[PDB]
């Protein structure tokens, strides 16, 4: 229709699943945005060179914790799923 | 002026907005419209469901703000503005919110004493006239005000019915009275 298509036209889409957006960041805690397939002790990689494992998962948040660093997460980065929880290797 | 206090947060917003819209006496207007620019963000089912909460911008929120004014032209200049405020302050989620508290100052304007009668089961259209009739005969609606009766399916109110308007109610449920005697069972 005109009106979903007016909508479209002047928005660059979203929806943050399987991907979630910073909203801010400091204290080497970092506060994302959706992710809201996320598992609870997961590892999360981010789009900026850092890995942090997801604490505080706060309904349509989530509050992940950076493993060192805090000058490469901004507000606007994309936090990725790995899909899998913190491990090690054993052997 | 606002006529009585209503509603917490997100009623400050409410309160404002009728109040500047007192002084024309057009809230009527403003609030209907309202009703159809949100439902037709509602049957915009992506990025209308999609971006209540926040998710993008000030400024991307704020052009869609926008493109909802063009595509939509009544909406009265008081809901035109008060979307602008919205979107600067980076808010969409209490959105229906504003406008439902909106409503009710609206038809305490109108008149109109809004009021659910919850039974146990739909009762009869007959049962529904009657318990119109009555209510205004109560004290409880001393005339001036209009009664409405909605009919709500609840059963969770386990027999019995509860009539519900203002803040004047009459329980004569079932319900409660197994509640309280099952409590009291000793002997």
């Amino acid at each position: 229709s005109i009106l979903e298509e007016r909508i479209k036209g002047v928005s660059d889409e979203a929806n943050l699943n399987e991907t979630g957006r910073v909203l801010a960041v400091g204290d080497g805690i970092a506060r994302v945005f959706g992710l809201n397939n996320i598992q609870a002790e997961e590892l999360v990689e981010f789009s900026s060179g850092v890995k942090g494992m997801a604490l505080n998962l706060e309904p349509g948040q989530v509050g992940i914790v950076l493993f060192g660093s805090d000058r490469l997460v901004k507000e606007g980065e994309l936090v990725k799923r790995t899909g899998n929880i913190v491990d090690v290797p054993v052997g | 002026p606002p006529p009585v206090r209503l509603f917490g947060v997100e009623g400050t917003y409410a309160t404002a907005l009728y109040q500047a819209a007192a002084k024309n006496s057009s809230i009527d207007a403003a609030f209907q419209s309202l009703q159809k620019v949100e439902s037709t963000v509602k049957k915009n089912p992506k990025l209308g469901h999609l971006l209540l909460n926040p998710a993008l911008s000030l400024k991307d929120r704020n052009s869609v703000i926008d493109a909802i004014v063009e595509t939509h032209k009544n909406l009265d200049g008081y809901v035109v503005n008060l979307l602008k405020v919205l979107s600067e302050n980076n808010r969409l989620g209490c959105f229906e919110k504003i406008a439902s508290d909106f409503g009710v100052l609206n038809d305490a304007h109108n008149g109109l004493l809004k009021g659910t009668v919850t039974s146990a089961e739909p009762l009869d259209p007959k049962s529904f006239k009657r318990i119109e009739k009555a209510l205004s005969a109560s004290k409880l609606v001393g005339q001036g005000k209009s009664l409405k009766l909605e009919n709500v399916v609840k059963p969770e109110i386990k027999g019995g019915l509860i009539v519900e308007l203002g803040d004047k109610t009459v329980d004569l449920s079932i319900s409660t009275k197994i509640q309280k005697l099952n409590k009291v069972l000793e002997d």
